[PDB]
């Protein structure tokens, strides 16, 4: 007779969902680069030269990017590089003294700089000299009447100022898994990011990821494959925002664009202040251009998209952000070393049934990831700065009106720092092997 | 075929590979192990935690191997009884059809059951095999 | 019978129970991967250090085991006669009567000598072995 | 004789000693496990790394031994042929004459090659035991 | 054993340095007592009973 025996197989092929501490990899060639420079340069183990894929065939597998670890050991890892970036840089602590100010001295088109004066130490402990710098509007408040000023952070920390050799530019960063761990990608171009995707391919390392920083439009990241994507996790709350990803780019331009000089006042013994010395031109408001004729058109395909969700005679229209700090109202990103805010109200009111020039704001004293106590003063940049870059895509909030429901109002969102890079980790999944297990068969051990 | 390529196979074709799994479970140890100088040390910590991670998950599965009869083989019969209650398929279906994957959950619940039985008829098997060389 | 449960019996009945010691060897590890995220990183330091020690035993144990006959049996018979030196305890009183803590004191000494004569009955067998194979 | 006194061996005479090299492989962890409570903390992490990749380098030489049909013995025979394609030399005068140093520069090009052919020689081998024991 | 300040006493804040405050000892808000602790004097004489045995 069949009779049954249990009988074990080891390097089974099969595996179960885990978290994992994944670890990082960097570009061999910028590997070269002097340390500590932008993103663990030196510190980060190099690439392997393939990511080394193989289709798995017949296999369909659970997909879920809102739930996906895998974004939190990334945030996590980026809070702690920028922190271990900056505890060799001088902390600012002595310039938190009071500001003699006046408005800014040649042409402007409104008085956004400030020109102020104050008593700053020399190296010798016993000699401190009266000097001099510019400072935006924001980055000081008036204690008063008289006019004495100080700096807007003085009242709840002391800055560091960022050192000026370190660049903040969002290099490439593959994620790898550890063995007895690996990566699956799913491959399906109409993936949604949540459900059964039915083409998966393990990898052992990611593609090249880069650490960018904005709120209202996603700048630089991956394209869609063949039309705009638009995700969610759950449609019909308001408070979670869509996500939307274009097939095609859309280019925008950046720029400062006055002539701005640095200048170094020696606080202490080996530590120097880069204050803001003058500017060589007139001055003109920071600004972005985008074209026009592409705007227009890509909403187009984005409208085409919601029509789906929200059905086909629906009323949709856009509208600018509601109120609030600069820095959630905002498209809120880094140009060049530089912090721009700009005013997104120039895209966003459509409705439906050359270039767009957005002004900007600027700040010297910043807090992104909003702790309580740690802030960087950024130090000025010399001369005229400018880039050029690809929305990727863009994060929407669906207003909750109790309204008429012929009509739905989308507000460009500000979201959380995460969507930056959510936008890539929706394709991929972490699994642990399980390469141990048992089955019948009719065989006996030998006795 | 490449590493976990036969995951989509039946069981049946896919008992040929197993030389691929089992290596790359822990020889990938190859990307960690590749690579400043002591600063940013908290990087190193990130790596060395996976380390001893990936060598412990080994280590247990030739543990447990070992205390059934089958240390350093990739296959082995045994001598314990496929109780039908593990699973009322016939021997047919599942080497023929089903994926790896799929066994694995349909025999989950009663797999920590399956172990106890290998274990015990294993070590009374190797002291019966004391009390016969003690005379042979 | 729990983990070292049977450690007052006669060495006799203590030897159906050796797979009970075996398994929390290694496993027992199970308590300190269980763990914050960085800071207070020397209580990281604190498991990491004990775990790399308690896999550093096992595999010294293992190792030991496996430059003899016996890797991956937890009973072995070999061939090195006893001397009575090691112990004039008579076979019987020894299985019968002591505890397993008992004997490790009354043997305690020599263990030095015995390990060293089962190796090189070994590695000299291994040769003897392919000597054979060579011509068959 | 010491640790890797048969170096300068011809090959034949070193084969009686590989349990030297095996034992001194791992258990030189001696030297690091000797032994301040946590400051100077760097010091205790250039041992400790090094403590894992000596335990990696021996697990690793074990794992690929144990995909073979080899795991737990210092010398094996198997069951793939000598292409003298990865050596023209006769077999006397390697046994003879050469020293192990000698000889792993002479056959280095190939090794990648051999692993492969044991690899696959085993696996099938013990899917055709398995195919046996179906009826034995 | 029970024991108490047992004073009505205030916290204050001074704010020495940019993000950095220091806790005051502001003012006593009733009139002020000694503290104290009480432990039951029969428990104790027996237990210093059961000690000595
Ligand atoms: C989304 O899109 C909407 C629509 O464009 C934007 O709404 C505009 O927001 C600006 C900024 O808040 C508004 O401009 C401000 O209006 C204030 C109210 O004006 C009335 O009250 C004052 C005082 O009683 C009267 O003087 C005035 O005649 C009106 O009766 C003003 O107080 C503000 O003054 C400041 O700016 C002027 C600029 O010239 C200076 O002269 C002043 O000194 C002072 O600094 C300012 O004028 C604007 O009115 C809004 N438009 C509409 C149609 O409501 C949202 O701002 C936008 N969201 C984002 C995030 O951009
Ligand atoms: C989206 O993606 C685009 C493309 O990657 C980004 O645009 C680039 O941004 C980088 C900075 O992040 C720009 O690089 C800067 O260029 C300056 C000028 O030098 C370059 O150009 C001249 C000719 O114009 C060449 O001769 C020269 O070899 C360079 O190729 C540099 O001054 C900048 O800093 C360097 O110099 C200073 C001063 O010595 C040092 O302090 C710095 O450490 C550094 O060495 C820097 O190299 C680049 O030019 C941009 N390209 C374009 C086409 O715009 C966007 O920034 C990105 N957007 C976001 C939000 O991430
Ligand atoms: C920066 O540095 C200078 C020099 O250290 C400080 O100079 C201040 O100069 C005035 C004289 O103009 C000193 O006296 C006071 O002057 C006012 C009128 O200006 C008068 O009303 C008062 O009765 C008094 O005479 C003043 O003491 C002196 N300050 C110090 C600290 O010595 C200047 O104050 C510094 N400015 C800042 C913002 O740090
Ligand atoms: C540290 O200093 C700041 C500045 O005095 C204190 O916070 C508040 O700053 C704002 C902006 O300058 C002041 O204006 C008000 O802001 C709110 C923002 O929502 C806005 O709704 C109002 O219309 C108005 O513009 C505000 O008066 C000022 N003070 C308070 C009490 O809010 C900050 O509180 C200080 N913190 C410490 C610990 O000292
Ligand atoms: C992304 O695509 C997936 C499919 O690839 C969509 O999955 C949806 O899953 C829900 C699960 O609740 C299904 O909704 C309802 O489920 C209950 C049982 O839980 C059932 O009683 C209802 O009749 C209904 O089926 C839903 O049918 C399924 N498919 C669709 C078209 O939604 C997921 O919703 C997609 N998400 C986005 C943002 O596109
Ligand atoms: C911001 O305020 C400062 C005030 O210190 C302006 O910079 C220049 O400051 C010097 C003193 O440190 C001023 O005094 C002298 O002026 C004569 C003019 O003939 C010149 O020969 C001397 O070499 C010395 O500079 C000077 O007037 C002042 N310059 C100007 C144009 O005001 C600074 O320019 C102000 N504005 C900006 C955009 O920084
Ligand atoms: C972001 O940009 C918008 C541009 O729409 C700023 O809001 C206000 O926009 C209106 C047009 O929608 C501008 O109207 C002009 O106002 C003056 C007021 O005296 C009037 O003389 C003109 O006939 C015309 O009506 C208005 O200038 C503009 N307001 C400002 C302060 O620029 C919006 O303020 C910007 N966002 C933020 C946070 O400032
Ligand atoms: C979306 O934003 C744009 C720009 O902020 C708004 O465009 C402006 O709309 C008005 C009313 O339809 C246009 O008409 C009138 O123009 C004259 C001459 O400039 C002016 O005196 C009147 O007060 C009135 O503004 C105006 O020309 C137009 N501006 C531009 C630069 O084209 C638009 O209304 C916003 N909303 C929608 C639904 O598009
Ligand atoms: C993914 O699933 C497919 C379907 O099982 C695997 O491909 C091969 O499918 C054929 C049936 O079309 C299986 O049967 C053989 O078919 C040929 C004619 O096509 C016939 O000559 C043979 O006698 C037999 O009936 C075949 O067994 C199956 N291949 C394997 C390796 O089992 C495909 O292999 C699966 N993907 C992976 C990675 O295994
Ligand atoms: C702790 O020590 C006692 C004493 O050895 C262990 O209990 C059992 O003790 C009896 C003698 O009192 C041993 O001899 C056998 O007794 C049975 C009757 O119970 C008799 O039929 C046999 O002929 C024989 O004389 C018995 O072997 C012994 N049990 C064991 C397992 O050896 C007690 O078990 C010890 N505790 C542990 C956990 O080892
Ligand atoms: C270092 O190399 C020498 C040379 O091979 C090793 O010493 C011994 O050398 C003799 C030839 O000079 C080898 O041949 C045999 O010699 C004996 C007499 O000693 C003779 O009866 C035999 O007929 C034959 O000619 C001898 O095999 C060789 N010894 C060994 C152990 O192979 C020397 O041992 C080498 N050093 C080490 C530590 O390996
Ligand atoms: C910059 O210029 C503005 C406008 O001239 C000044 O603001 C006015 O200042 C006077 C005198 O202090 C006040 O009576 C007015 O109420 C202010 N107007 C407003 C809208 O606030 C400002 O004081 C100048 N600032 C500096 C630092 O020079
Ligand atoms: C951006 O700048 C470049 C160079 O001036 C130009 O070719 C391109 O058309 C500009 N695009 C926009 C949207 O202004
Ligand atoms: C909405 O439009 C699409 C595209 O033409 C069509 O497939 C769908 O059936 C329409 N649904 C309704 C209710 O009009
Ligand atoms: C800024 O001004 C200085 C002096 O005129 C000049 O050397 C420099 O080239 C200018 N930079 C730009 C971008 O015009
Ligand atoms: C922008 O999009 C184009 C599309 O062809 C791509 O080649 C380019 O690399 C993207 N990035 C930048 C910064 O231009
Ligand atoms: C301690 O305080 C509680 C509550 O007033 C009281 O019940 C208890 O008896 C007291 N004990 C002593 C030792 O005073």
């Amino acid at each position: 007779a069949e009779n049954l025996w249990v009988t074990v197989y080891y390097g089974v092929p099969v595996w179960k969902d885990a978290e994992t501490t994944l670890f990082c990899a960097s570009d061999a060639k910028a590997y070269e680069t002097e340390k500590h420079n932008v993103w663990a340069t030196h510190a980060c183990v190099p690439t392997d030269p393939n990511p080394q894929e193989i289709h798995l065939e017949n296999v369909t597998e659970e997909f879920n990017m809102w739930k996906n670890n895998m974004v939190e050991q990334m945030h996590t890892d980026i809070i702690s590089l920028w922190d271990q970036s900056l505890k060799p840089c001088v902390k600012l602590t002595p310039l938190c003294v009071t500001l003699q100010c006046t408005n800014v001295t040649n042409n402007i088109t409104r008085g956004e700089l400030k020109n102020c004066s104050f008593n700053m130490t020399t190296e010798l402990r016993d000699k401190k000299q009266k000097v001099y710098s510019l400072f935006y509007r924001l980055d000081v408040v008036q204690i008063n009447s008289n006019k004495e000023y100080r700096l807007i952070n003085c009242n709840t920390s002391a800055c560091t100022q960022a050192c000026p050799k370190v660049s903040f530019e969002p290099i490439p960063i593959h994620y790898c898994a550890p063995a007895g761990f690996a990566i699956l990608k799913c491959k399906d171009k109409k993936f949604n990011g949540t459900g059964p995707c039915p083409s998966v391919s393990t990898v052992q390392c990611t593609h090249g990821i880069k650490p960018v920083v904005s709120t209202q439009l996603l700048l630089n990241g991956s394209l869609a494959e063949e039309e705009v994507m638009i995700r969610s996790e759950n449609i019909t709350n308001n408070a979670k925002n869509i996500l939307v990803q274009f097939n095609t780019p859309v280019q925008i331009n950046c720029t400062r664009p006055n002539n701005n000089t640095r200048k170094s006042i020696r606080i202490g013994p080996g530590q120097a202040f880069y204050a803001t010395g003058d500017i060589i031109g007139d001055i003109r408001q920071a600004h972005c251009n985008v074209s026009k004729a592409t705007w227009n058109e890509t909403l187009g395909k984005v409208v085409k998209q919601l029509r789906k969700h929200f059905g086909n005679n629906t009323i949709i229209r856009f509208a600018n952000s509601s109120g609030g700090d600069l820095e959630v109202t905002t498209h809120s990103f880094n140009c060049g070393g530089e912090f721009f805010y700009c005013n997104t109200s120039g895209l966003f009111n459509s409705t439906w049934i050359d270039s767009i020039t957005l002004p900007c704001r600027i700040k010297q004293i910043i807090n992104m990831w909003q702790r309580i106590g740690q802030c960087m003063y950024a130090p000025p940049i010399q001369g005229v700065i400018r880039c050029v870059s690809n929305i990727t895509g863009l994060i929407l909030t669906r207003d909750g009106g109790s309204t008429n429901s012929t009509t739905e109002t989308f507000r460009p969102g500000g979201g959380d720092m995460r969507d930056n890079w959510r936008s890539e980790l929706y394709k991929y999944k972490v699994v642990k092997i399980e390469p141990l297990g048992v089955a019948p068969t009719r065989c006996k051990r030998r006795v | 075929l490449g590493f976990l390529g036969a995951a989509g196979s039946t069981m049946g074709a896919a008992s040929m590979t197993l030389t691929v799994q089992a290596r790359n479970l822990l020889s990938g140890i190859v990307q960690q192990q590749s690579n400043h100088l002591l600063k940013l040390t908290v990087w190193g910590i990130k790596q060395l935690q996976a380390r001893v991670l990936a060598v412990e998950r080994y280590l247990r599965d030739q543990q447990l191997l070992g205390i059934w009869g089958c240390s350093g083989k990739l296959i082995c019969c045994t001598n314990v009884p496929w109780n039908s209650s593990w699973s009322n398929r016939n021997l047919s279906e599942i080497w023929d059809n089903m994926t790896w994957l799929q066994w694995d959950k349909e025999i989950s619940n009663y797999t920590q059951i399956i172990y106890g039985l290998l274990e015990e008829s294993q070590n009374q098997q190797e002291k019966n095999e004391q009390d016969l060389l003690a005379l042979d």
